[PDB]
């Protein structure tokens, strides 16, 4: 799309309707005349191209209206209010700009926002802009969250995030104008390689990636068609789904195979009844051959019923001759037609024990991208935000994703090193309650309007709890958090002084002897300059492989790389990190996903506020203290960095609307 | 509204498949067996029509007779004559047989026959006769 029309796309947004949010600031605006929607829309889109098409740089609003024109810069108040509105909401002036105004003297509210992810860290950076004191409490010794980046020399290696999926859309298109990131395009040639060492034939390939993209529809067709979404009074997963598509697959070729076999009795049985008949008949011949040879025995000259049993004898034998003959067509019209259908058997099998394990690489692939076995992913909603992915190329990192939440970082009040034990948030306010994570005995006390908890999913879900909340919360939000999915997803960084394996591949499969293995070390990445490659451990082999030492896993990987490049092209690497996200306790897994029994809407109530109760009884309902913000908050962006960021970025607006006011709703 | 081309899903098909947890093995296991039961039967018959070709080495080349190729004549000899009372007596309305043993007479003629001479050959007495055959 281009134009102002490339805008509004560039920014999530329909460019000829206006949004449920817009309605809620533009009451005005919707309900009034379809002429006044329009100039409204433009004014927005304008105002998104102006900023899109150069992000490292405020848009002020009076550069904003000076680049109108006329009808549309009639109007300034719609102007400002546009402008202030998308401004609020971090649609233009988020990320690393440089301020034309340089910011007030002195702030308004204070907010503690925990963990400096990158959905602490857009939000804070968003706050310190619109005029708010902001402290970010952070347990590690790193910003950056689950954006994680191993450097040792001119070594660099993503260990958490290390995909941009495409540009077309995504936030983090602004953010790489603003800070440089040397972004390199995905090949999405990925050749995949058994255990035995040898790579995958290309008919087998496509063979069983299409029949995987078969299997894929088949579940969607049993979810949305069949309704077969409840079993046993339990949610069904995507993993019993494709099982029971697999098995009707596996029965359907034995249906074909027995209809196809019965009909062959049906005419061997056809042929058994033409056969006794030709038996039967033939030997019918042997007796009136003797009954006319006799007759012609008896010389002439014969009185005539001698002549008549002749001639008689005669004729039957040759009636009798041709339906032996007439049969002896039937006979051959029935031998071709069995050497036909047994020459043109069905399938012999669905999928053989070589298919079945390349199919598992491929089940191996999509629990790589949920992270988390396909019998946890709700067949129903596991794919509810596939509607809204970027367009283009995926993208990686060649200089390290941390150089991302770094930068972001810069100019913030960020504690490291401070661990939040307790949260209280009471009419008046609210007091985080943090220890250092070198001494614990030393404590610290926050006091604040407003906490932002951007804690992973995976620590609000630890029981006995990591951090306390008092009140405790609501039902509402404590069983949304356990309905959810945490996930599980590892890497080996392997480290080595020469490249061994084809530059010209980004990617190379390894395709598991068993299936409960699928996931173990099943994938491999040449993304760097430096002779690095990176390795995925999935599925339920990443919960495991976390029992097991680094040795022992960068064995098997150095093994599964000598059975494709020869025992003797790997070197022992130099450097070795393993990732263990499950035991990490900051993070307690790698990202959310879409349980069984959960849905889209577990990512809404995550992200709604919490207000406390009044202090004293009978006084007004207070302002919402409690805030949350970071992947598994955004229904349609879940478990990613752009959708982690894009959180920070809303929880920034409904905090400043709520505590600086929102003037342009008038 | 319909499943990938090459993909079976029925309603009837998904409910055998889950009933259970082991309906899966089970439902497929009877086919198996379906399959293996078919295939035995098969040799069998396969077995019992490879001995009755046997009971039919050279076919009935030796019991043949060759074809008398005669020109059809119209008038009718005596001898043709009781020939034809013969044969409505063992064969009754067959026409096509009976022109088949007098041999130069043609299927009309015969007809026409049972007419002329129906008084005179009694034809008939000769036809309830064969009826009670
Ligand atoms: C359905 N999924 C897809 O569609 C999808 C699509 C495309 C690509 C991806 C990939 C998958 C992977 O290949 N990669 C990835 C890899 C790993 C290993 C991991 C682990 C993650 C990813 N993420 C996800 C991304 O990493 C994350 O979702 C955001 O980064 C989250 O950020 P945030 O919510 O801020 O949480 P943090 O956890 O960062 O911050 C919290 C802060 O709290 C601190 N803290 C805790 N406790 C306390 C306390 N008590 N006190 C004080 N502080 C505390 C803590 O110390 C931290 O600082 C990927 N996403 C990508 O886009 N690209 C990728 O490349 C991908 C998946």
């Amino acid at each position: 799309p281009s134009g102002v029309e490339g805008a509004a796309f560039q920014s999530r947004l329909p460019h000829d309707r206006m949004t449920s949010q817009e309605a809620a600031c533009f009451p005005d605006i919707i309900s009034g005349p379809q002429q006044t929607q329009k100039v409204f829309l433009f004014i927005r889109n304008r105002t998104l191209q102006l900023w899109l098409d150069n992000p490292k740089i405020q848009l002020t609003f009076e550069a904003t209206l000076q680049q109108l024109e006329a009808p549309y810069n009639s109007d300034t108040v719609l102007v400002h209010r546009v402008h202030s509105y998308l401004e609020r909401h971090g649609l233009i002036n988020f990320g690393i700009y440089k301020r034309i105004k340089p910011l007030p003297t002195k702030k308004t509210g204070k907010v503690i926002i925990i963990g400096s992810g990158v959905s602490g860290l857009a939000a804070a950076r968003q706050l310190q802009s619109f005029g708010m004191d902001v402290t970010l409490l952070e347990a590690r010794d790193r910003v950056g969250g689950r954006v994680a980046t191993f450097r040792k020399g001119n070594y660099v290696a993503d260990l958490g995030a290390m995909v941009v999926t495409g540009l077309g859309g995504n936030p983090m298109a602004v953010v790489s104008k603003q800070v440089n990131m040397e972004l390199a395009k995905i090949k999405q040639k990925c050749p995949l390689y058994e255990a035995n060492g040898q790579a995958v034939p290309k008919e087998k390939d496509e063979m069983v990636e299409q029949e995987f993209n078969r299997l894929l529809e088949a579940t969607s067709y049993l979810s949305h068609q069949l309704d077969f979404n409840v079993l046993n009074n339990k949610p069904v997963s995507l993993g019993q789904a494709l099982e029971v598509v697999i098995q009707l697959q596996e029965k359907h070729v034995k249906d074909e195979q027995i209809e196809h076999w019965k009909k062959i009795v049906k005419t061997q049985e056809e042929l058994k009844e033409l056969l006794n008949k030709m038996v039967n008949l033939k030997e019918k011949i042997k007796e009136l051959h003797q009954q006319y040879k006799e007759a012609s025995e008896v010389k002439p000259p014969r009185d005539i019923t001698a002549e008549f049993l002749v001639k008689s004898k005669h004729r039957d034998l040759t009636a009798l001759c041709k339906e032996y003959d007439e049969l002896a067509e039937t006979q051959g019209k029935l031998e071709e037609k069995l050497q036909e259908l047994e020459a043109n058997p069905p399938s012999d099998v669905y999928l053989s024990s070589r298919d079945r394990q390349i199919l598992d690489w491929h089940f191996a692939n999509l629990e790589f991208a949920n992270a988390t076995p396909l019998s946890t992913l709700s067949l129903k909603h596991w794919d509810q935000d596939d509607d809204f992915e970027f367009t283009g190329s995926h993208l990686t990192v060649r200089n390290g994703y941390s150089c991302v939440p770094v930068a972001l970082a810069e100019g913030l009040d960020i504690k490291l090193n401070t661990a939040v034990r307790q949260v209280r948030y009471t009419a008046s306010g609210c007091e985080v309650i943090a220890v250092n994570t070198r001494s614990t005995s030393q404590t610290f006390i926050y006091k604040c309007d407003a906490v932002l908890c951007t804690l992973p999913l995976g620590v609000l879900k630890q029981q006995p709890p990591a951090v306390q909340f008092v009140p405790p919360l609501p039902e509402w939000k404590t069983s949304a958090v356990q309905r959810m999915g945490f996930g599980n997803l590892n890497k080996v960084v392997l480290c080595f002084d020469r490249v061994f394996w084809d530059p010209s591949v980004n990617l190379f499969g390894h395709v598991g002897s068993t299936t409960a293995s699928r996931g173990e070390l099943f994938l491999f990445w040449n993304l760097y300059k430096a002779p690095i490659l990176l390795a995925l451990v999935a599925g339920e082999a990443a919960g495991i492989m976390e029992n097991i030492s680094d040795d022992v896993i960068v064995g098997r990987c150095l093994a599964i790389l000598k059975g494709i490049f020869g025992s003797s092209a790997v070197p022992q690497p130099k450097e070795t990190v393993v990732s263990r996200w499950r035991a990490d306790p900051w993070a307690r897994g790698s990202y959310s996903y879409v349980a069984a029994g959960s849905s889209g809407n577990d990512y809404d109530l995550m992200a709604q506020p919490i207000t406390p109760g009044p202090s004293i009884p009978g006084a007004p309902q207070p302002i919402p203290r409690l805030f949350f913000a970071g992947e598994h908050t955004i229904r349609n962006y879940p478990a990613t960095v752009h959708g982690a960021l894009l959180s920070g970025l809303r929880e920034a607006g409904r905090i400043a609307d709520q505590f600086l006011g929102a003037m342009y709703t008038l | 509204r319909k499943p990938p081309k090459g993909m079976f899903l029925s309603q009837e098909d998904v409910e055998a498949v889950s009933a259970n947890a082991t309906a899966a093995t089970t439902v497929l296991r009877q086919l198996d067996m379906e399959l293996v039961s078919v295939k035995r039967q098969i040799q069998n018959i396969k077995q019992t029509n490879s001995a009755l070709k046997e009971k039919l080495d050279g076919g009935i080349e030796p019991y043949r007779l060759p074809e008398v190729i005669q020109k059809c004549n119209a008038r009718w000899t005596t001898e043709e004559q009781l020939l034809a009372v013969q044969a409505i007596r063992k064969y009754g309305r067959d026409f096509q047989a009976i022109s088949d043993v007098i041999g130069n007479k043609s299927v009309v003629q015969v007809k026409n026959f049972f007419v002329n001479y129906r008084r005179r050959f009694n034809i008939d007495e000769v036809l309830q006769e064969w009826e009670a055959e």
